[PDB]
Formats: C-alpha cells, structure tokens, sequence
RNA sequence: CAGCUAGUUGGUGGGGUAAUGGCCCACCAAGGCGACGACGGGUAGCCGGUCUGAGAGGAUGGCCGGCCACAGGGGCACUGA
RNA sequence: GGAGGAAGAAGCCCUUCGGGGUGUAAACUCCUGAACCCGGGACGAAACCCCCGAGGAGGGGACUGACGGUACCGGGGUAAUAGCGCCGGCCAACUCCGUGCCAGCAGCCGCGGUAAUACGGAGGGCGCGAGCGUUACCCGGAUUCACUGGGCGUAAAGGGCGUGUAGGCGGCCUGGGGCGUCCCAUGUGAAAGACCACGGCUCAACCGUGGGGGAGCGUGGGAUACGCUCAGGCUAGACGG
RNA sequence: CUGGUCCACCCGUGACGCUGAGGCGCGAAAGCGUGGGGAGCAAACCGGAUUAGAUACCCGGGUAGUCCACGCCCUAAACGAUGCGCGCUAGGUCUCUGGGUCUCCUGGGGGCCGAAGCUAACGCGUUAAGCGCGCCGCCUGGGGAGUACGGCCGCAAGGC
RNA sequence: GAGGGUAGGGCCCGUGACUGGGGCGAAGUCGUAACAAGGUAGCUGUACCGGAAGGUGCGGCUGGA
RNA sequence: AAAAAUGUAAAA
C-alpha cells in the first residue's frame, strides 16, 4: 500500500542512478510531475511522460549523468549527487518564507509545496511564500 | 473573544448539562509532528434539546456551576455516534488496566 | 526510534549523582576528628597513608586524608573537610584542609605554599 | 601593572627582534642579535617543534608583549573585535593600535612604547585640550594628540621631537613637529601595518 | 615542490618468537597553500626513512581545492565508514578551526576561514583520509553547472 | 502511585458578596474525573531575565522590574472605597 | 617607574672545568612624579514663595546641598607594595642534590622499591598579575537520551510466536470547505536587559538617547500545493469467485 | 474432521489497508496435581573399577520421569543471536512445487557464489546486514544483579 | 469552628541480637570446572544431588568437529 | 579414539 509515493520515487532515481540506469518507471502521480517538472526546470532529469505498464499509467524518468571519467574505475559523474526527502509522512515539514533552507550555498535546490504551487528553494523566496519542505537536491 | 470551541456530545446524563469533546492538533513543541489531543467541557443545555454525538459549538460564557462555564451553540450534524464509541471504547479498556 | 516512540516515551534525562556527599555540596565541611591512624595504601602503592576519621558537625562520619610531611591531629582535634577523594585508598573520599582550626600546616614547605596551608617565610 | 621584569630578556623569547626599549634596542644590542637565543640555562640546546596550541601561543604572547599590556585588556579587546563585524583578525591589531599611549609611540613624543605610558600618565599628552592620563582611551578617527602646555618645554621630550626631525611615520597619521602635536587620520588599514606576528594564528588561539 | 608537514608518527610493533620488532608509519600532508594539496601516509622499519616513503607517497597523491578568497566554496557531509566529518565555508577573519589532522590539511589547502568538527570515530588517520576525500568532493560553482549543462 | 470522588457531578429554590459560582444551605437526579496519566508521593514560589551553547537544547530565577504568598504557629471577624 | 648601562660586578645554580646561566637584571647616571604638601573649590536647585495680568497663560524677583571643603582645577612634591600556580604525558615550562614502594604526589594514565624532569629542596623556565589557586555547583566538550544529531547478526539492545483494542500512518483522478499550514495587514509582545548607532562621567566599568526586527497569541483579509474533511469515480494495494 | 499456503482464468468487491501499548490465545524440555500405564532408557540412589581423593568421566543394578488423559507451570543459545508490511537495485548456479506447443519461458519456496552498495571487521548482498517510507519492541560502561524491596501470577519450584 | 483528647489504619526515616548474599585485598586453605577434544566439547532452560568449583538426567544451540 | 594435578607476589 506505501506510504509516501514521492519517498519510494526519489529512491527509484537514487538506487536507479547509482547504478547508471537509462531510465526508471514509477506510477502516474499529480505530485510526482511537479517534482519532475522543476527537477527538470533547475535541470535534473532529461524529462519525463506517461508511459504504460500493462494498463497502468506510470511514468518514464530518463536520468542525466556526467561526462567519462579517466583513472582507475571509470566512474561517470552523477547529475544528482543526492537527492533525500525532508518532510514525511511521520513528520510534516512546514516551514515558513523566511525560513526556507539554502541547499549547500545554493548549489542545491529546496523542492517544496508552496500555498500557491511548487517552487525551488530560490524560487519560492521570490515569489514570498512558504510550504511543505518536500526535499532537497543538490 | 469569547472562546468558542466545535466539539461532539459525548454524554447526556446531566440535567440541563452536556459533555462536549473537542480534539485540537498542534505540532509537537520540539519534534513537530501533528499531535492530537483534548479534554472534556460541561455545557449548559437549558433546552436539553442537544443529543449525544451531536457535533456542536460551545462557547465560553458566564460561570454556570463549579465546573461549569460554558454554553451550547447551534448543532453541526445529529448522527455521529461513531465518534461517541472512540471515546466509549477508550473507557472500557481502562477497566482492564488496573487489578 | 521513531518519532511517535518520541511522542510518546522521550529521550530519558541524564541525571548525575555527587561523588561526594557534603551536605549543601558547602565548599567546607566542619567536625572533629576522631580516629587518627595510618592505613595501608591499595594495588599498586605502599606507603602508610595517614588518614583520619572526622565525625562532623553535619551528622556525619568519614575518613579524610592528611596530605604534607606530617601533622598535629589527635582524637579531638577540629578540621575543615576539602573533598577530594584518593585512588589509592578505599573509601578516602574526602580531603582535609590544611591551617585551619586545630589542624596545623606544613613546616619547611616552599613550593605550593597554598595547598599546604603555609604562610609565606621570610629569606632576608 | 605591566610586567617592570627584565624586558630585553623575552626578545629572546619570541626569536624575534622586539623593540620594547628606545635607543638601545636600535643599537648593536636587542639583547637578542647578542644572544639569538631564549634565556634559561638551558635555551642553547636543539628545541623541539611545538605543538598547534604550543605555537598559536607562542605566537599571541609575541603580539600582547608587543604592546606591553595586561592580557585581561588584551583578551577584553580580541573579544570586543569579535563583538563587531569586519575582518575580526585585523580589526584587533587595528584597535591595538588605537590604544592613545600607543599611538603617542607612533607619533614620536616617547621614544619607548613604555615610556608613552609614563608620559602620558602624568598627563604629559592632551587630546584637544583635555589632558588624558588614561593610558587606555581609544582615539576616534581626529584628535588633537598634542603635548599638554607645562609639559612642552621638558628635556626628555625635547630629546624625543628633535629626533623625530621628518622621518616619514603613521600613514593613518598626520605630525604638527613645529606646535608638538599629532593626529589620527583613519583607522590604520591591515596593509599599512606590518608586525612581526601572523594574526590568523592569535585568532585560532582565542577559539580555544 | 609543494610546501609539506606531517601529522603523526606511531610506532607498530610485531609479536614473535624472541621479541617484539616494530615497524614506524608516518602520515604526511603536502600542499603549496592554494587548491593543491595531497596526503600520503608511508609506512617503514624505520622513523625518519618511514617520512621520506610518505615523502613520494604524499607528493603523489593529489586534489583541487576550489578556493574563494581564501575559504571553501560550499559545507559537506563526508562520512569515512568509521569518522565523521563536516566543512563549511566561513568569513574572512574566522579562522582555520578544524582538528589536530584536519588543520594542517586546509592549512596547506590555502584555507583561511573554515569551520569544522569530527564526529563519531576520531581515529587520526581515518580523519585525514575522510578530509582529503572531502576536499574531492567539492564542487565549484562552474563545476556545477558544467555538469548541469550537458549540452 | 492506577484507579479517584458526598458537596462528590448536575438541576430547582434560597443564603452570601462588589459580582458569577457547591462559594454555602435545603430538596431532587446519579453523576463527575483518569494511561492525552486521574488519585497518591516527592520537590519547588512563577515570569521578565541570568548562565552556558554553532545553534537547537540544557541549567536557572540572587540583584533590579512585574504578578503571587506570608508577617512567631493557627483560626476569626470588626473598621474601611 | 621611565631612558641608558659590561662581550657582561658580587652571590647563587649548572659545567665536557674551557665555559654556561641569573642578565640590562642590578650597582650607577639622567628624566618623570603616584603618595604627600599649600591655595582655591562645584553641577546636582529649581519649584512651592513675591509681583503685573484675572489668584490662570505668559513674564520678571527671591530661599535651600547630606555627600563636602569631596570630586575636579592651579602650584609645591619623594622612585615609591608583588604575589600565586605550574614545569612526565594531556599542557607552555629542564637541570642539580637529597630520598630509596620510605617520605610523598595523584584530575586522568600513573610516579616512588639507588642514579625520579612526576615525592622534597634548589637553580632556571612557563602562565597569570593585585591577584593566583583549591573545593563546591551549572552548561560545555557529550553526536554519551542523538529534533537538529546515535543505535540494536556477534560490542549494551528484536519482544519466544500469533490474534487484535486504542493509537500512529494512508493508493490514482475530479469537486466544494479552508481545520493544519503559507502570505499581507493590524492589536500585542511595557520598563530594565541583549544587539547596533550616537552621546555623558579624563577612558572604561557604569549610564543616558535613539533605531531595529522578535517567537507566540488576539482580530480582519488572502491563497490552495501537500496533510486534514465531506462528496463522486477507477482498479495497480487487500479481499472474494 | 480441520487450519494455513501456491499457480492458472482476470470473473465479483471497490482502498475494505500496514502496524499494534495494554489484553486475549499458543508456547520444546524439565517440573507440579488427581487418575492410568510401565518395555527400554534413566538424575537420584546402591555396588564395581580408575584416581591422592572420585559424591564424576567407564562398567553392573536401579526410582521418579519419559507414554495416555485432564489441569497448571510459561522458561531456553525460543538462534537467522537478524520484529512486521509495501517499493526500487547485475546475474551465474541446483533444488522443492505450480502454469505453458516446451534444447526454453513464467509464479511461490529453499541453499551456495557473487554487480552495485553497506560494514569496525567478519560478513551481508532480491530469503540484505543495500537504497527509502510507515508502526511496535528495545539499548545508553562492567560488576553489583536478573538480585533486593514493592506490586501481580502460581499448589510449588518459580516466573513477569 | 482553631486546637485538644481517644481508638484504628496508610506511607516514609532511623535503629536491632542474629542472619543472607555482595563488593574489596601483592599473601592462605581445598581442589581444577572454564579457554587447546583443557585432557568427559562447551554453553544453556529445568531437575536432582555433592565440601567446592561441579557432575548426571530430559531437551535445545553451535559460539564444537 | 588418547588414565596423569599445580606455579602466589616489582617496571616496556
Ligand atoms: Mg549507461
Ligand atoms: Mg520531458
Ligand atoms: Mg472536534
Ligand atoms: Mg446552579
Ligand atoms: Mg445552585
Ligand atoms: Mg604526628
Ligand atoms: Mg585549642
Ligand atoms: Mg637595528
Ligand atoms: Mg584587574
Ligand atoms: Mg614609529
Ligand atoms: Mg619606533
Ligand atoms: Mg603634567
Ligand atoms: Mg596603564
Ligand atoms: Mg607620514
Ligand atoms: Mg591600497
Ligand atoms: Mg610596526
Ligand atoms: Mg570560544
Ligand atoms: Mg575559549
Ligand atoms: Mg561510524
Ligand atoms: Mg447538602
Ligand atoms: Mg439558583
Ligand atoms: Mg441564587
Ligand atoms: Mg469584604
Ligand atoms: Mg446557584
Ligand atoms: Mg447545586
Ligand atoms: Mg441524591
Ligand atoms: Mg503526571
Ligand atoms: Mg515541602
Ligand atoms: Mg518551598
Ligand atoms: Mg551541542
Ligand atoms: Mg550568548
Ligand atoms: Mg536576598
Ligand atoms: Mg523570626
Ligand atoms: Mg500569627
Ligand atoms: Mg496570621
Ligand atoms: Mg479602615
Ligand atoms: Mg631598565
Ligand atoms: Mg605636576
Ligand atoms: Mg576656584
Ligand atoms: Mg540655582
Ligand atoms: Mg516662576
Ligand atoms: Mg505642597
Ligand atoms: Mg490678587
Ligand atoms: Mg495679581
Ligand atoms: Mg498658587
Ligand atoms: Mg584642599
Ligand atoms: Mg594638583
Ligand atoms: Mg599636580
Ligand atoms: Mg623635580
Ligand atoms: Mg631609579
Ligand atoms: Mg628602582
Ligand atoms: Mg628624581
Ligand atoms: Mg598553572
Ligand atoms: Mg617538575
Ligand atoms: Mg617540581
Ligand atoms: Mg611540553
Ligand atoms: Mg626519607
Ligand atoms: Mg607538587
Ligand atoms: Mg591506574
Ligand atoms: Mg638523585
Ligand atoms: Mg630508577
Ligand atoms: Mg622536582
Ligand atoms: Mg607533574
Ligand atoms: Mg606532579
Ligand atoms: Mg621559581
Ligand atoms: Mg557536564
Ligand atoms: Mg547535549
Ligand atoms: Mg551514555
Ligand atoms: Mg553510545
Ligand atoms: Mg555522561
Ligand atoms: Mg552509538
Ligand atoms: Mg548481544
Ligand atoms: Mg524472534
Ligand atoms: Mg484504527
Ligand atoms: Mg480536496
Ligand atoms: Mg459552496
Ligand atoms: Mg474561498
Ligand atoms: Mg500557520
Ligand atoms: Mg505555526
Ligand atoms: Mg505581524
Ligand atoms: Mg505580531
Ligand atoms: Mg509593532
Ligand atoms: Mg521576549
Ligand atoms: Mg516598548
Ligand atoms: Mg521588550
Ligand atoms: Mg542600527
Ligand atoms: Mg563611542
Ligand atoms: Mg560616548
Ligand atoms: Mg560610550
Ligand atoms: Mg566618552
Ligand atoms: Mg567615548
Ligand atoms: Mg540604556
Ligand atoms: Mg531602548
Ligand atoms: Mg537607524
Ligand atoms: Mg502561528
Ligand atoms: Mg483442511
Ligand atoms: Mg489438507
Ligand atoms: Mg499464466
Ligand atoms: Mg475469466
Ligand atoms: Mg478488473
Ligand atoms: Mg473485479
Ligand atoms: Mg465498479
Ligand atoms: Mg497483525
Ligand atoms: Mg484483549
Ligand atoms: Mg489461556
Ligand atoms: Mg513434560
Ligand atoms: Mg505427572
Ligand atoms: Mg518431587
Ligand atoms: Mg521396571
Ligand atoms: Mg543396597
Ligand atoms: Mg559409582
Ligand atoms: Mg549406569
Ligand atoms: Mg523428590
Ligand atoms: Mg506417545
Ligand atoms: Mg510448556
Ligand atoms: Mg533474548
Ligand atoms: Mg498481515
Ligand atoms: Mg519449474
Ligand atoms: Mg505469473
Ligand atoms: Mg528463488
Ligand atoms: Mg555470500
Ligand atoms: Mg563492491
Ligand atoms: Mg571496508
Ligand atoms: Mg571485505
Ligand atoms: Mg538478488
Ligand atoms: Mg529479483
Ligand atoms: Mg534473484
Ligand atoms: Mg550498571
Ligand atoms: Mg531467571
Ligand atoms: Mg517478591
Ligand atoms: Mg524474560
Ligand atoms: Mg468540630
Ligand atoms: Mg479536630
Ligand atoms: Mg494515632
Ligand atoms: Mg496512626
Ligand atoms: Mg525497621
Ligand atoms: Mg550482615
Ligand atoms: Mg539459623
Ligand atoms: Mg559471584
Ligand atoms: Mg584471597
Ligand atoms: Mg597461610
Ligand atoms: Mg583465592
Ligand atoms: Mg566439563
Ligand atoms: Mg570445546
Ligand atoms: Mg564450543
Ligand atoms: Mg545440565
Ligand atoms: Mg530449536
Ligand atoms: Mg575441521
Ligand atoms: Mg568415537
Ligand atoms: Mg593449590
Ligand atoms: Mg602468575
Ligand atoms: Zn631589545
């Protein structure tokens, strides 16, 4: 039944990525688009669209990754160096506009439920809201 | 202002007097997370109209009895005895705690 | 845990009891000292440690150590209590002031005059 | 008060030549550029490098002998240099060198840094009229530093403005030599200093 | 010809039938006090020779330090398996606070302002080893998007 | 410390006060409270503040300021705004 | 007290007996001048009180100082108290004699049983200074009650296993409400304090003056993303044939 | 007579779910109670031998118990020393069982080796000790001590 | 209606012949059970028994082969 | 599958 359908999907990218996977699936979700739609705005993901899985709408999350890299073990660079989930479904994370976290000096993004929509972590101090902490990524 | 709090009968074996729960949510003082909980009010029904597991409004009001300083209001929804039982079962349980 | 079991039981406080029980934890402890022996040292030591026993003002009964080259206690001499308890001693818990009331200091004493209980002498 | 000790003794210290005196530390006798090493018996005998603490220490007692000041002031700055925002570090030398009887060494007047306090003790200096004997006393940005009246004609003052003849001195500072005063332009830029001590080190150190 | 110091040298011994050898191991940090810098620990039967094999050993290994007036660009969670710890950038005039090991790693980095603390295992070289990865880890603002970019 | 409660919970009528009120009285109805910790025991005057600490937190309430309570222990009412 | 002042007194300690150390330290020269002396000597005080007007407004006149003959100002003026802790590691500071598991130190680990940098004395050094140091208690280090920020195969720790009550948590879509929450406005959060700024007392401490936003709570308005809530639909969870 | 479990057909229900303080039930062996049974085995106990000693190791004999019924006890290295549930993350190998035009594919279960990854190491690794959410349980130096007191359960031993 | 008095219960503290175990100790006595098949694999719940550690029984676990 | 007990108390 889960939980927090964003919880187990920000772990498909993570556990997907580690593995340098092309692309991962996840049920079709309203919240999940958002979370693709500005992990993909600040640049994140390659992007995304509903896909099929036998008469189940999910969603195809096409992953980004970083250049080859020389030396021992050829590991590629990861786009999404760590990507973990703040507020849960145990403990609502509510924080207000002039509280909202600065992901590693601004290197990283705050993807959060704003009262007015999704914003970043920049994103939603310019507009001058405040919402559910939904992540971090950096 | 005068306080007024949106509660459910939960006993009616007063004369002109009526218990009222009311269940208030609040993030948890250092851990955040959305705790519920409440407390019993006696309400002054001179109409005795009000039922158990009516959902009304109570508001705070002129010093009835000793523990008495509040008064009904209007009803929200008759049939809710639902609830009535979350408080009933709550009770029979404590019967089994002791020795 | 999680964060209901926090809700609910909480993180239990710590709460440390005193190494030394001097009443109001008073910087100094007054009583008559009692019993005045030498008493064997523990593991590692041997060298004939002379304590004595202070039964205070305070209701109390314990073993205080005589630190300095000697001393001038006998079985109704008067003391004020440091507290300090000695390795080397079971039980020792509790230091005895030096220069106060019938406890005399150290004599001959130059460094660390303080401890001791020695008012400074004079060269000249 | 400051430690009357024998001073030309912790040049030795420090390994670094300290001009705590006027003439002489100038002269072919530091007391160190005789003997470069520490005093002691010992001193004479291959050392040991010290530890991080060890030289954070060594290095901030090579600053607060410096100045010759009681290291209760001496901490009582560093944190007021902390309470206030900029370039804590540098903000410290800089109100270091803010310190009137400080400035009256660095504006000619004594000839030692020790021998600015006792002048300016006795009120020898006045700040634009008053004379302030406070050895303390932090000079604002423009001030009269001048010579109190009595005290202007006084030999060993002479002495010391004679000599102060040119010689180009205090960037920050301007020196009336004709009237026997001086003045605090601006608060004296890190760069314009040049101690021998490295600042960053006395920081660490007061973070324990 | 990078400016170098060491942290630590212990001494390990052996058991074995008759006594007990030992064998000394030294950890050394290189570094010309701006973005180069790298850590080698050598291990030799002996204190001074043990050096000079950190010596090549240090001056082998090597990181980029993405400096910034002086301090680091951004704070980072680097967990070593055992030791914990965490950077972060501070301003001018704060000073190198960090650990014993740590210090002279940013000190020889060109760091000025950086506030640091060990946690969990303080193990001397665990530590060091955690700080070097740290520092390759780090990641520049350009570095970002580079990475970001893709096009 | 796990069960507690007879003015106990509520109602009608009354007394009493500046005034609401079991505050108190007579009569009537069985209610009232509790593991969201009742009842018991222990300890303690509360806050503004103070101490420490990267912060969160922890500790604390001397001085001054605000509210409270007591004036040898304990009870009472008179005078009066 | 300040400046100077020996290839460097005397004594004291060390020594490969050459010399090294105390150490510019002192002696001594010279300059200043706390203490002390003489003279002067406050602010804090203005108003109630008197007068014209109208007994007011406005305006003009008059009395009072505990501290005090104090602070402060001018002049005359003598080099004028220094102590405490530490010196094995942590931890900054090394050597000599005495002692011999004694004496005795000890905060932690430990030291002492003939050569102790660890007991005691000394020489010397390190830190601090009218203070130093001990004891006591609080926070800290302690991410060792872990929200931030722990952990549970063997190191302390999965309940012996199942059933289920409270409680906690909640799959995809659409709709109203707006409880949580988010934003604005506003009442509030008094003074003292803390912080920033300027200023007062020779500086500071102490203090005056002004500025700042503050959690939370009260009221009004706004939004609807997720939580919540009522309502409608689906089948991916669970159930059933 | 009866519980649980798996695969195929995707037919019905329509979020009905996960977890679970207290509580309720089960709970090896030994043990207790009334009654029944008793071959072998077998604490205790008797004897022989070894040994300085030998209340033991081995040998000879032997009771309760082991078995049935009904009732109580409720502990264990009750051990995977690894709580329960849902999701994502190479694969090679053999075995139990189920579906299918089948040198092979597909679902559930058991065991070894190993990608990535975690780990103090060992070692774990789609049967996780991996990555992530939800809930209960529990730990916070050793000894003292699973003791002492109190409280509850039991005929008792003793247990929580 | 203060308090006083009488009778009876609850909780807490101190004390007590004697007694139970525990901690502590440069040395004692008696054995040797444990770590190597520790010279009977060990551990363990329960039971019985013995100067003592411990042995033996019923079952169980490897942290045995 | 191997009959046979025990070494107190001062330094890295
Ligand atoms: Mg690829
Ligand atoms: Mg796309
Ligand atoms: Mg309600
Ligand atoms: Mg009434
Ligand atoms: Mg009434
Ligand atoms: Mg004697
Ligand atoms: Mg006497
Ligand atoms: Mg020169
Ligand atoms: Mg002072
Ligand atoms: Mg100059
Ligand atoms: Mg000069
Ligand atoms: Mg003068
Ligand atoms: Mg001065
Ligand atoms: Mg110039
Ligand atoms: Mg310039
Ligand atoms: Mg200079
Ligand atoms: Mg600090
Ligand atoms: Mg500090
Ligand atoms: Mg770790
Ligand atoms: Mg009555
Ligand atoms: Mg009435
Ligand atoms: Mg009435
Ligand atoms: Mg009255
Ligand atoms: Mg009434
Ligand atoms: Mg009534
Ligand atoms: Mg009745
Ligand atoms: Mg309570
Ligand atoms: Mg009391
Ligand atoms: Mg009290
Ligand atoms: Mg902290
Ligand atoms: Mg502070
Ligand atoms: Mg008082
Ligand atoms: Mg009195
Ligand atoms: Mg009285
Ligand atoms: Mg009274
Ligand atoms: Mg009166
Ligand atoms: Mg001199
Ligand atoms: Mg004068
Ligand atoms: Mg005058
Ligand atoms: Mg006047
Ligand atoms: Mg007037
Ligand atoms: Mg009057
Ligand atoms: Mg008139
Ligand atoms: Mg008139
Ligand atoms: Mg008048
Ligand atoms: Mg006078
Ligand atoms: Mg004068
Ligand atoms: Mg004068
Ligand atoms: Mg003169
Ligand atoms: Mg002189
Ligand atoms: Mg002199
Ligand atoms: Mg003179
Ligand atoms: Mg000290
Ligand atoms: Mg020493
Ligand atoms: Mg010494
Ligand atoms: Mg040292
Ligand atoms: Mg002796
Ligand atoms: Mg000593
Ligand atoms: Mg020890
Ligand atoms: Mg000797
Ligand atoms: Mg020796
Ligand atoms: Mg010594
Ligand atoms: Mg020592
Ligand atoms: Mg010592
Ligand atoms: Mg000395
Ligand atoms: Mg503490
Ligand atoms: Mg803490
Ligand atoms: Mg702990
Ligand atoms: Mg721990
Ligand atoms: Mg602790
Ligand atoms: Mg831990
Ligand atoms: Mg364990
Ligand atoms: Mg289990
Ligand atoms: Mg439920
Ligand atoms: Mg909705
Ligand atoms: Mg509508
Ligand atoms: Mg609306
Ligand atoms: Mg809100
Ligand atoms: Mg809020
Ligand atoms: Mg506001
Ligand atoms: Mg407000
Ligand atoms: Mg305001
Ligand atoms: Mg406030
Ligand atoms: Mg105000
Ligand atoms: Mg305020
Ligand atoms: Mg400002
Ligand atoms: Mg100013
Ligand atoms: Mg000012
Ligand atoms: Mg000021
Ligand atoms: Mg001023
Ligand atoms: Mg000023
Ligand atoms: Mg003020
Ligand atoms: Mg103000
Ligand atoms: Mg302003
Ligand atoms: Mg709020
Ligand atoms: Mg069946
Ligand atoms: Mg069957
Ligand atoms: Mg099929
Ligand atoms: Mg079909
Ligand atoms: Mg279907
Ligand atoms: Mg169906
Ligand atoms: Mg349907
Ligand atoms: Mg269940
Ligand atoms: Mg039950
Ligand atoms: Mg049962
Ligand atoms: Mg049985
Ligand atoms: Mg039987
Ligand atoms: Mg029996
Ligand atoms: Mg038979
Ligand atoms: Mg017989
Ligand atoms: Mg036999
Ligand atoms: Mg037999
Ligand atoms: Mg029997
Ligand atoms: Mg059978
Ligand atoms: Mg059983
Ligand atoms: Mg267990
Ligand atoms: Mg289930
Ligand atoms: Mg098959
Ligand atoms: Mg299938
Ligand atoms: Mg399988
Ligand atoms: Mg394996
Ligand atoms: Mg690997
Ligand atoms: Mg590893
Ligand atoms: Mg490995
Ligand atoms: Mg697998
Ligand atoms: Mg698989
Ligand atoms: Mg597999
Ligand atoms: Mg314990
Ligand atoms: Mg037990
Ligand atoms: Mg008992
Ligand atoms: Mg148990
Ligand atoms: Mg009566
Ligand atoms: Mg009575
Ligand atoms: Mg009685
Ligand atoms: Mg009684
Ligand atoms: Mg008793
Ligand atoms: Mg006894
Ligand atoms: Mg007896
Ligand atoms: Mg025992
Ligand atoms: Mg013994
Ligand atoms: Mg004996
Ligand atoms: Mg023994
Ligand atoms: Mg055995
Ligand atoms: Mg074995
Ligand atoms: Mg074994
Ligand atoms: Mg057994
Ligand atoms: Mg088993
Ligand atoms: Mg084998
Ligand atoms: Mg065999
Ligand atoms: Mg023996
Ligand atoms: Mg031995
Ligand atoms: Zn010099």
């Amino acid at each position: 039944m889960l939980t927090d359908p964003i919880a187990d999907m920000l772990t498909r990218i993570r556990n997907a990525t580690r593995v340098y996977k092309e692309s991962t699936d996840v049920p079709a979700s309203r919240f999940k688009e958002e979370i693709l739609r500005i992990l993909a705005r600040e640049g994140f993901i390659k992007g995304y669209e509903r896909v099929d899985v036998d008469g189940k709408p999910y969603l195809r999350v096409y992953l980004k990754y970083g250049p080859r890299r020389q030396g021992p073990d050829p590991r590629p660079e990861q786009v999404i160096h760590h990507i973990r989930r703040i507020s849960k479904p145990g403990r609502r994370v509510y924080v207000g506009v002039k509280e909202i976290p600065r992901v590693r000096r601004g290197l990283g993004i705050a993807i959060l439920s704003t009262s007015k929509g999704v914003l970043t972590d920049r994103e939603a101090r310019k507009l001058g809201v405040g919402g559910e902490l939904i992540c971090e990524v950096w | 202002p005068k306080k007024v709090l949106t509660g459910v009968v939960v006993s009616d074996k007063m004369q002109k007097t009526v218990t009222v729960l009311v269940e208030r949510q609040f993030p948890h003082p250092l851990y955040g997370k959305v705790i519920k909980r409440s407390k019993k009010y006696l309400a002054h029904d001179p109409e005795e109209k009000y039922k158990l597991g009516d959902v009304v409004e109570i508001i705070e009001s002129r010093p009835i009895s000793k523990r008495k300083r509040f008064r009904v209001l209007r009803l929200v929804e008759s049939g809710r005895m639902d609830l009535v039982e979350k408080y009933l079962i709550r009770r029979q349980n404590y019967q089994s705690l002791s020795k | 845990p999680t964060i209901n079991q926090l809700v609910r039981k909480g993180r239990e406080k710590v709460r440390k009891k005193s190494k030394v029980p001097a009443l109001k934890g008073a910087p100094f402890r007054r009583g008559v000292c009692t019993v005045v022996r030498t008493v064997t040292p523990k593991k590692p030591n041997s060298a004939l440690r002379k304590v004595a026993k202070v039964r205070l003002t305070s209701g109390y009964e314990v073993t205080a150590y005589i630190p300095g080259e000697g001393h001038n206690l006998q079985e109704h001499s008067v003391v004020l209590i440091r507290g300090g308890r000695v390795k080397d001693l079971p039980g020792v818990r509790y230091h005895i002031v030096r220069g106060v009331y019938d406890a005399a200091g150290v004599k001959d004493r130059k460094k660390s005059r303080s401890k001791y209980g020695t008012k400074k002498p004079k060269e000249a | 008060g400051r430690y009357i000790g024998p001073v030309c003794r912790l040049c030795r210290r420090e390994g670094v030549k300290l001009y705590l005196k006027g003439e002489r530390c100038y002269s072919p006798k530091c007391a160190m550029e005789r003997r470069p090493y520490p005093p002691g018996q010992h001193g004479q005998k291959r050392a040991r490098r010290p530890s991080d603490y060890a030289v954070r220490l060594r290095e901030k007692q090579k600053l607060r002998r410096i100045y010759g000041i009681s290291e209760r002031q001496f901490r009582n700055l560093f944190e007021e240099a902390s309470k206030k925002k900029g370039v804590t570090g540098s903000v410290f030398l800089g109100l270091l060198e803010s310190r009137l009887d400080n400035v009256v060494y660095r504006l000619g007047f004594a000839v030692s840094r020790r021998q600015a306090r006792q002048l300016v003790r006795h009120g020898h200096i006045t700040v634009n009229g008053r004379r302030v004997d406070l050895p303390s006393y932090r000079v604002r940005p423009g001030d009269e530093i001048a010579v109190a009246e009595k005290s202007r004609n006084l030999e060993l003052i002479r002495q010391n403005l004679e000599a102060m003849k040119g010689r180009k001195v205090g960037p920050w500072l301007s020196l009336d030599v004709e009237g026997m005063k001086g003045k605090f332009l601006r608060l004296p830029d890190r760069e314009d200093l040049a101690l021998p001590v490295n600042e960053q080190l006395v920081i660490e150190f007061y973070s324990r | 010809d990078f400016e170098e110091k060491m942290i630590l040298i212990r001494r390990t011994a052996r058991m074995q039938a008759g006594g007990r050898r030992f064998r000394f191991g030294a950890l050394v940090v290189v570094g010309d006090r701006q973005g180069r810098v790298g850590l080698g620990f050598g291990k030799a039967p002996e204190v001074p020779l043990a050096v000079q094999k950190a010596g090549y050993y240090a001056r082998r290994n090597m990181v980029e330090v993405p400096l910034q007036n002086g301090t680091i660009p951004h704070e980072i969670e680097v967990e070593f398996g055992a030791s914990k710890i965490v950077l972060k950038p501070a301003a001018p005039g704060t000073g190198v606070i960090a650990g014993a090991v740590p210090r002279a790693i940013l000190e020889l980095a060109g760091v000025t302002d950086i506030l640091t603390k060990e946690l969990g295992s303080r193990n001397p070289i665990n530590i060091a080893y955690a700080t070097m990865e740290a520092l390759r880890q780090l990641r520049t603002k350009a570095d970002v998007e580079r990475l970001r970019k893709g096009e």
